[PDB]
């Protein structure tokens, strides 16, 4: 009958590893790189198009960064389809507590939820893994600036710095190098903008590759703002930290 | 009986790859070439009318699909499957927004929902992916023109102007010396069929060409009078003969 | 739960020492008016059994098609269906008499009261009730609605007891039940004079007698 | 649904999914469980290849199942979130109908039940993960210690450890671990309890984590200072 | 190579078993002819009987779906009864559903649909089967619409199906080339039966008795089956000039 | 071989290798045979000890007061099949006031074996069965493989050396079919057919199982020193 | 791959059949049944002397009148013991009264079957289900993945089961007292253990009906093994 | 390779192998036939005696479905049986709804949608057997023959199993040596003789002869079994034919 050709998505290696998971990694390395910061005063994310073109409408195009509520937002590595599936969920569940308690959700308590997703498709159903690692960046009132990763085994950790993506062993040691935890978010933003530069298989780094966002108590007092950068204002910050 | 197939039959390989996505892309590949480009007033996208046979009447077969009144779609690939899920995309147009918010999807929504479809169809028990890829024109009142291309695996890009299928590497070439953002939409036009006659071996004219626009409301396509606030249609396919005059100006 | 619509009246039976005796008349009525005039409410099961039935039309109609199809089913594979695996009264019964309990449990009874007779394998005389509720009973004499109250005092003047049906002739069992149809007709507002009447002998098997009337009445007395 | 048989027998009686989620265990941190008289101390092992961590945020190897249960495990991370989820839910049950909190042992059993069950039930696989449970009972002061694995087997412990080079911490607790005399305070029961993970950590800077659970629902997890200084203590002594 | 057995992707974008289905579809070795005329739709295919012991009357591949639409199939009878059974079903469905009578082309474009999901559902087989629908459509007029195992449907001035298919379908096209018009220009459908019948002669190069054929004719608001005796007086007109 | 892999595929010869193995585990099962008069119906089997400690695996079970079977293979596959015999036979007497009939019970046993040999997912029963009755058409004895085939006959014998006794019955026939009102001697030429299957071993008193069926006789088992009279 | 209810050419379940190597590779269980009472015994096997051996559980109680020891993958048990002790609760709610030995295990054994593409495989574990009834008084049986189960006088089951078996078919008479079984279990227990018996590595369990089913102390075993150590010494 | 592994996989030819692997177990079984008559149909089939303890005329082959339809089969007998009995429940579904007993053709179709429905999936196994069938109605005679792939069509005179060509050629020397038809009981005689003839493929064991009919003139157009005195002059009437 039709277990013939069943792949068993769901199975050990003779070493104890998860097959599907372990190749799900290996083409989320393929994807563009996308880099998280945490300084004191907020949140940087950075992340790199994939090889675009001239005839490409940048300013209404979202690959790489996304809005889950006004405090937390994610960077994507991997099959953008797969993510929005995810992201749509996630943003969902953030809804769902807003409205049980009347309070925004905990960032790890998001976190957690669509993690929990990606490992029910490592250990039941027999269907594929989501092929995206996610990079999480918000706030709540509890631990404050908070930056996580995971990945589709449905693990997650927490990071001061922390790449996904294309070249994450160059990048997370640039990272580790110029990375201080009295670090501020303009300081954060050019680290940024540099790993990138070092790390890209591009040629340059230009506005049209990239996709920028911040997350900042700058703000008019106490309360957080993000900041989804149009194209002329990466053009700007790339000038301004003088790598065009 | 019952569907017994409950399990993936799109998986990654060792190398990453997820070989059914990368297979119907090359379905895709073989496809007949159609395109899309953007202009300041308007959008327009276009395709090869490819009979399969002289007897069959190819106006009954319409590769150019009406989605929204201002929204159409055209494709490269598999022509059932296309198909099929036009059928889908004029649904669930209605099912998860018109008889929600009393209005027709912005474009980039519409696509959205047709790309998760997609997706779908590259996770979900028992199936393959859909094999094509499709252009998608539209206008709405916030987010004015726009041009999308949604692929197998469900991603999709925004475009200024673009081509899939056949010859879509040479034609993504020649789009890139004739697209500026001060372009008309007759302008547009133009250089869509300049594009196309590239990739067209025998006949070229309008009964073997598949044209339409996303441009101003037409009032005359709505149907009834007297109510000021509704307009009527931006999507238009053009006919045979509109076709024919524009390539004596060619 | 419903309520009857096209309605049947009393079904009258008896044992006599050969066998049984059923009879019931030919009306169809709808409350007080007597619209259906030729319905026939003795169905014959084979060649040893009849099944008399009162209440809803509707109801017996598909109690009819019930029947019919038991019969299609159990010559299904069985090579003695005309012999010693052919249908007894008493398995047309207890199928009945299932059915009817089952109905009145989810609620949505079969509007009837069901009397069938026979005889069985062994030369053994069949009489035995059922009705809406799946109440049964067997009696030398039976009978549903008006029958019970009037039929039934005349026919145990004939067969009192057990002992008294094999000193009961055939020919005194069918007089009794033709004088109490007519004593129906004279006072059931919904009896007609037409009727039918079925004798299953052990001897001489199933007769089976139509268009039977109302003879040899009194009315002059009109005084 | 999906219904497939995952966990199957082989020709020579064993299933493989079930053992070779065992090797999963193999893979992970190091964990370790020491009972001394009136408490019982959970040791964990932090791999250093991983800094610019958060360790505010990062999720902590020890989880409190209830106010007097600790469960920490070795594995697949994702899969132990499933297990502890469940164990909390039940913890929470029991207190509901019952009207008493969980036995150690309950808690055990029950975990276990629920691992058994996914080695014989279509469509799902094995947890990759094994556990080691500790706590002491309502209204009790003996410490108690207890162990779980993929396949649902069980059992108490006076002493154990589950994850990568168990083998030779084992073998450490084996030697040095008297049942007829416990570790009669907590001091001498962290010192022990650091001691067996020094055998293989590295270096006993931000690698070991100490929980120390006590009578009474008293759970506290030490600093890095508090475990810093059991860690210089213990060298100096070496150096003789 | 278990993506030869299931309708997934082949490395080159191909799915095996529609392909495989095609082939089935000759293995009748039956050819089909459908011409339009002004008011009419003709469909005509070969019969054959080769067993004695059969009832002629009995082998049919030209079903009446509804009224108005007439089906013939190319392919295995349990495979064409299977579509007859659910064209007929869909046809009714949709009468009852819609108020009017399901038209020849969304007929043919259900059947497509359904053909659509054999291709990319794992479970289901698609079906050895190329369907012609025929009718005069109320709205459009005399209507060919022809569906495969593909899901590919479109409609036809005139069409061929079978082994013989493009001698068929060449000898058509020539005749089309020279009238110059999308139809047979004649007022009687026995005249547009004739037309049908002589250029399948021309094209196969064989000649036909009464029993060698199966005709079906689609008028306005009826579609219907000749007999033999219908047919054999179609021949001698067409022997007779 | 390429073939054997469920019971939803046939071979090239048309074989169902699953269902051929099923019967196989039927000819490693022990010995039991039956055998019918015109009044009575006797079912007679060897009942088989795992060692000395052991008790004899028990072969006959009753489904009615006029019917049971003896079994051979997969004792838990005939738990399964006779208990669906015995609620076959209670719907009957419930709904019908009827006797099941034992060719009726022959026909529902062999559509519930079917159903398992055409179905994916699913395997076929493991074990054949001896069905014996008395009903309105008198005397019966019946053999049913998993299969699917059942089949109505004089004498039978089913399970490993079953061939000697076979036989036997078949020289016999004429003989025992007349053994009328003579519960005793029916049994008598049981004993003495089964015994044309052993080898080594003998039929002693807790190896011995018989049962019977018949005119005035409801359907009873003997075992024990209930039979040591026919040893 | 292969379907998992499959025959084999020889007609056997391929599952059922593997099932049983698995059980194979169990610790010992040996019962003993008398007219006194029936007796079982288990070896413990703590696979690291730091593993409290009292918490290892191989013997338990299904009800006050039937006790049960296990062989093999010994999670696999505890749903089984689960359905034996509510059949054996429910029975006595439904008829107020105790379930028979054999009613019992019947019940326990209608559960291994029941795997498929239900659960995904059979059991990996082998059961000694020991009790008393009135109508057949003290009864031992052995129940099995593959849904069969036979009543013994005595019996062995586990790695050390053929060299035990062997050594009950010599010893096993029906005039045995209760402490001569306790006394031949504890013997043949140390005869296929690899490490040396004591009240730590082994267990002891008894039924007899007027105390029911009862768990040894390992004080009481202790006693039991002195006592076997001299009667060896006496000959 | 690998397409003959699983049923409802085409072939590179287009064939389904599991199918033909299924008419393997038809051509395997015993003879059985049809034969049409001028106001009916007969059918027939060969029984093998396998042993001396076979009770005779006891294990009945041929089956009755509603009460004016007969259905015979060669192949897996087991398989059979399932056909008949949703045959059965088609025939009492139609008649619930419609009223009329169920015609020939329209239950023909019935039969062949359900065997054609066991080759759209790898999750069953196709039919084991090919099966003859009909019966009288409004429309007069009707007689069918069902395959595996589910394919039928009507007939004149039908024949299936081991015996099965031998069977032809007498069926076919019928149809020509009579055009203008055959009586039932002629039909009756045929039949035992055709059954006898085809007996040659099976001659090591002995076998037993089971005929049954419907005619509107000799069983008032409801389905039944040749007994007694009817079947002894049949099996006289073959017996002479042989010698």
């Amino acid at each position: 009958g039709s277990r013939r050709y069943d792949s068993r998505t769901t199975i050990f290696s003779p070493e104890g590893r998860l097959y599907q998971v372990e190749y799900a990694l290996e083409s989320i390395s393929h994807a563009g790189t996308a880099i998280g910061i945490m300084a004191s005063d907020g949140i940087v994310l950075a992340a790199e198009r994939k090889v675009t073109s001239t005839l490409l409408e940048q300013d209404t195009s979202t690959e790489k960064l996304y809005k889950l509520n006004d405090k937390i937002a994610v960077a994507v590595a991997g099959l953008t389809a797969d993510a929005e599936i995810l992201i749509n969920t996630a943003r969902i569940h953030a809804q769902n507590y807003l409205k049980t308690y009347n309070e925004d959700i905990p960032v790890e308590i998001l976190v957690r939820r669509l993690s929990d997703i990606k490992q029910g498709y490592t250990q039941h159903g027999g269907l594929r893994p989501f092929g995206v690692s996610f990079i999480y960046a918000g706030y709540d009132d509890r631990y404050g600036y908070q930056l996580y990763t995971s990945n589709p085994s449905g693990n997650y950790t927490g990071w001061k710095a922390i790449s996904v993506g294309a070249n994450t062993s160059a990048a997370q040691t640039l990272l580790q190098m110029d990375y201080k935890d009295d670090m501020k978010v303009d300081d954060a933003i050019e680290l940024a903008l540099k790993t990138l530069s070092k790390t890209t298989d591009s040629s340059a780094l230009t506005y049209d590759r990239l996709e920028f966002a911040t997350i900042r108590k700058g703000a008019n007092d106490g309360e957080v703002y993000q900041k989804i950068f149009k194209p002329q204002e990466i053009k700007d910050i790339l000038v301004k930290t003088g790598i065009t | 009986m019952t569907d017994r197939y409950s399990f993936s039959l799109t998986t990654f390989s060792p190398s990453g790859k997820l070989g059914q996505i990368d297979y119907a892309l090359t379905a895709v590949k073989q496809g007949v070439t159609s395109l899309g480009i953007k202009a300041t007033n308007g959008v327009v996208i276009a395709t090869e009318k490819k009979s399969s046979s002289p007897l069959a009447m190819s106006e009954t077969l319409s590769k150019v699909s009406l989605l929204t009144p201002d929204i159409g779609a055209v494709y490269s690939g598999m022509g059932p499957d296309y198909r099929v899920l036009v059928d889908k995309s004029r649904k669930v147009a209605h099912t998860s927004y018109k008889r929600i918010y009393g209005e027709y999807p912005p474009t980039k929504l519409l696509v959205s929902e047709v790309a998760k479809i997609m997706q779908e169809a590259t996770q979900s028990g028992g199936v393959r992916p859909f094999g094509v890829s499709l252009l998608i024109a539209g206008h709405d009142e916030f987010n004015g023109f726009s041009l999308y291309q949604v692929d197998p695996s469900g991603s999709y890009f925004p475009w200024k102007a673009t081509a899939i299928g056949k010859g879509s590497v040479a034609a993504k070439t020649f789009l890139e010396k004739r697209w500026n953002d001060e372009l008309e939409l007759e302008d547009a036009i133009h250089i869509a069929l300049l594009t196309l006659k590239e990739s067209v071996e025998g006949e070229f004219n309008g009964d073997t060409i598949e044209l339409a626009i996303i441009g101003d409301e037409n009032p005359d396509l709505l149907g009834y009078t007297g109510i000021p606030t509704d307009k009527g249609p931006r999507f238009r396919k053009l006919t045979s003969q509109e076709i024919n005059d524009r390539l004596e100006a060619l | 739960t419903q309520q009857p619509i096209v309605t049947g009246t009393s079904v009258i039976s008896m044992k006599y020492d050969n066998g049984v005796i059923i009879a019931a008349d030919n009306l169809g009525s709808y409350g007080s008016l007597l619209r259906f005039n030729g319905v026939e409410r003795l169905i014959p099961v084979g060649d040893n059994t009849v099944v008399g039935i009162s209440g809803d039309i509707s109801d017996m109609q598909h109690i009819e098609r019930l029947l019919k199809d038991l019969v299609t089913e159990n010559a299904y594979d069985n090579p003695l269906a005309d012999a010693e695996e052919a249908l007894e009264p008493s398995y047309i019964f207890e199928y009945l008499a299932t059915v009817m309990y089952q109905r009145r449990s989810k609620m949505n009874p079969l509007w009837n009261a069901i009397i069938v007779a026979g005889v069985q394998s062994n030369g053994d005389q069949f009489l035995r009730y059922v009705n809406l509720l799946g109440v049964t009973y067997s009696s030398p004499t039976l009978a549903t609605g008006f029958g019970a109250h009037m039929a039934n005092p005349l026919l145990r003047k004939v067969v009192d007891r057990e002992s008294d049906i094999p000193k009961t002739t055939v020919q005194v069992a069918e007089e009794a039940i033709v004088n109490a149809m007519r004593v129906l007709y004279y006072r059931d507002a919904r009896s007609s004079r037409n009727f039918s009447l079925a004798i299953i002998d052990k001897n001489t098997g199933l007769t089976f007698k139509k268009n039977l009337q109302v003879e040899n009445m009194k009315w002059d007395f009109a005084k | 649904g999906y219904d497939r048989a995952l966990s199957i027998f082989s020709p020579d009686g064993h299933i493989f999914q079930v053992e070779y989620a065992l090797e999963a265990v193999k893979r992970g941190t190091c964990a370790v469980g020491v009972k001394g008289k009136n408490c019982v101390v959970l040791g964990c092992e932090r791999r250093s290849t991983l800094k610019l961590q958060d360790t505010r945020i990062t999720p902590s190897k020890v989880s409190k199942i209830d106010s007097h249960v600790v469960l920490s495990f070795s594995g697949l991370n994702a899969d132990s979130r499933i297990l502890i989820e469940k164990a909390r839910v039940e913890a929470q049950s029991h207190r509901l109908t019952l009207e008493d909190p969980v036995t150690v042992e309950y808690l055990t059993r029950y975990v276990a039940g629920v691992q058994q069950r996914y080695t014989q039930s279509g469509g799902v696989r094995p947890f990759g993960v094994s556990t080691l449970i500790a706590g002491f009972d309502p209204r009790d002061d003996e410490p108690k210690l207890y162990q779980t694995e993929p396949s649902g087997i069980y059992s108490s412990w006076s002493a154990q450890t589950i994850g990568r080079n168990s083998k030779t911490v084992r073998e450490f607790l084996e030697k040095n671990y008297d049942r007829k005399e416990p570790p009669a305070t907590v001091e001498e029961c962290v010192k022990l309890t650091v001691r067996s993970l020094l055998e293989v950590v590295q270096t006993g800077a931000k690698n070991i984590e100490i929980t120390v659970v006590k009578p009474d629902s008293d759970i506290v997890a030490l600093s890095s200072e508090e475990i810093n200084q059991y860690v210089t203590q213990i060298e100096q002594e070496k150096q003789e | 190579g278990y993506d030869r057995h299931i309708t997934i992707f082949s490395p080159e974008g191909r799915l095996y078993q529609v392909e495989y289905a095609f082939k089935a579809t000759n293995q009748t070795n039956i050819n089909s002819l459908a011409v339009r005329g002004k008011d009419c739709t003709v469909v005509i295919s070969q019969k054959k009987v080769p067993d004695k012991l059969l009832d002629p009357t009995t082998v049919s591949y030209i079903f009446c779906i509804s009224r108005t639409i007439g089906m013939v199939v190319n392919g295995p009878i349990p495979d064409a009864r299977n579509a007859a059974l659910r064209a007929k079903a869909e046809a009714a469905e949709f009468r009852y559903k819609y108020g009017y009578d399901m038209p020849c082309d969304v007929l043919a474009k259900r059947m497509a649909n359904l053909s659509q999901i054999y291709t990319q559902r794992a479970y289901m087989r698609p079906l050895g089967v190329i369907l012609t629908f025929v009718s005069v459509d109320e709205e459009l007029g005399p209507s060919i619409y022809k569906t495969d195992p593909a899901g590919y449907y479109v409609g036809y001035k005139a069409t061929a199906t079978g082994p013989k298919q493009q001698e068929i379908t060449t000898n058509l096209e020539n005749h089309f080339k020279k009238s110059k018009i999308d139809h047979i220009n004649e007022e009687s459908w026995e005249k547009v039966v004739e037309f049908a019948i002589t250029h399948m002669i021309d094209a196969l190069g064989t000649e036909f008795s009464k029993n060698d054929l199966e005709v079906g004719v689609a008028t306005k608001d009826k579609f219907f089956t000749l007999s033999a005796e219908n047919i054999e007086e179609r021949l001698v007109a067409i022997a007779e000039q | 071989n390429n073939y054997d892999g469920d019971t939803v595929t046939f071979s090239p010869t048309g074989r169902l290798f699953q269902v051929e193995y099923a019967l196989e585990a039927i000819k490693q099962g022990s010995v039991t045979v039956g055998l019918r008069s015109n009044t009575h119906a006797v079912l007679v089997a060897l009942k088989r000890n795992a060692d000395e400690l052991s008790s004899y695996q028990k072969k006959i079970i009753k489904c009615d007061e006029h019917m049971g079977l003896s079994l051979a293979g997969l004792a838990p596959d005939a738990r399964v099949l006779s208990n669906y015999l015995r609620q076959q036979c209670n719907y009957s007497s419930l709904v019908f006031n009827r006797k099941l009939a034992v060719e009726r019970a022959g026909h529902l046993l062999c559509d519930k074996a079917q159903k398992n040999t055409q179905s994916y997912g699913g395997r076929p029963y493991g074990v054949g069965l001896l069905i014996i009755g008395y009903d309105k058409s008198g005397a019966h004895l019946l053999e049913f493989q998993p299969s699917g085939n059942v089949t109505e006959l004089y004498g039978t014998a089913i399970g490993a050396r079953s061939q000697g006794a076979k036989t036997y019955l078949e020289r016999t026939l004429d003989t025992f079919i007349k053994i009328d009102g003579n519960p005793d001697e029916l049994i008598k030429a049981g004993v003495e057919a089964i015994s044309q299957s052993l080898r080594d071993e003998s039929l002693t008193v807790d190896n011995l199982s018989i049962a019977i069926v018949g005119k005035d006789t409801p359907f009873t088992i003997y075992d024990g020193e209930a039979v040591a009279k026919y040893i | 791959d292969r379907g998992v209810s499959t025959f084999s050419p020889e007609g056997r379940l391929f599952q059922v059949e593997y099932s049983l190597e698995a059980i194979k590779l169990g610790s010992t269980a040996i019962g003993i049944a008398t007219k006194e009472g029936v007796v079982l015994g288990v070896e413990k096997r703590a696979t690291s002397p730091l593993l409290e051996s009292d918490s290892i559980e191989k013997i338990v109680e299904i009800d006050r009148h039937i006790g049960c020891a296990m062989s093999g993958l010994t999670a696999d048990a505890r749903s089984m013991i689960e359905h034996a002790r509510t059949a054996a609760v429910t029975h006595n709610l439904y008829y107020d009264e105790d379930i028979n030995v054999e009613s019992l295990t019947q019940s326990v054994c209608d559960l291994a079957l029941r795997f498929g593409e239900l659960m995904s495989r059979p059991f990996g574990v082998a059961l000694l289900i020991a009790g008393h009834d009135a109508d057949d008084g003290y009864q031992l049986f052995h129940a099995e993945p593959s849904g069969t189960f036979y009543r013994y006088n005595a019996k062995a089951i586990g790695s050390g089961s053929e060299g035990a078996q062997a050594e009950l078919l010599n010893e096993w008479h029906s005039s045995l007292t209760l402490k001569e079984a306790e006394l031949l279990v504890l013997k043949i227990l140390k005869q296929v253990m690899e490490e040396k018996l004591d009240e730590n590595n082994a267990q002891l369990s008894c039924i007899t009906k007027q105390d029911g089913f009862k768990i040894y102390d390992n004080e009481k075993t202790a006693e039991l093994i002195k006592e076997l150590k001299e009667k060896e010494a006496a000959e | 390779t690998g397409y003959d592994l699983s049923n409802s996989v085409f072939s590179p030819d287009g064939r389904n192998f599991q199918v033909e692997y299924a008419v393997k177990a038809v051509e395997n079984g015993t003879t059985s036939i049809g034969i049409k008559c001028n106001d009916g149909v007969v059918f027939a089939v060969e029984k093998l005696i396998t042993s001396k303890l076979l009770v005779p005329q006891k294990n009945v082959k041929i089956q009755v479905v509603d009460r004016h339809i007969g259905c015979v089969y060669s192949g897996l007998i087991p398989d059979g049986r399932h056909l008949v009995n949703r045959g059965r429940e088609e025939a009492a579904s139609f008649k619930k709804l419609y009223k009329t007993p169920i015609p020939i053709p329209a239950f023909a179709d019935r039969l062949g949608q359900y065997v054609q429905a066991h080759t759209l999936y790898n999750s069953v196994r196709p039919f084991g057997v090919s099966t003859i069938f009909g019966g009288v109605d409004k429309n007069g005679a009707h007689l069918y023959m069902l395959e595996p792939s589910g394919s039928y069509w009507g007939y004149k005179g039908a024949a299936t199993g081991k015996g099965r060509q031998s069977a032809k050629a007498e069926l076919e020397k019928l149809v020509d040596h009579h055009p203008e038809g055959l009586s039932a009981r002629e039909a009756v005689k045929q039949a035992a003789k055709i059954i006898y003839l085809a007996h040659e493929d099976n001659k090591e064991k002995d076998f037993e002869l089971e005929i049954s009919w419907c005619s509107l003139s000799e069983t008032n157009g409801l389905h039944k079994f040749v007994k007694g005195d009817l079947l002894q002059e049949a099996i006289d009437f073959a017996q002479k034919e042989i010698n």
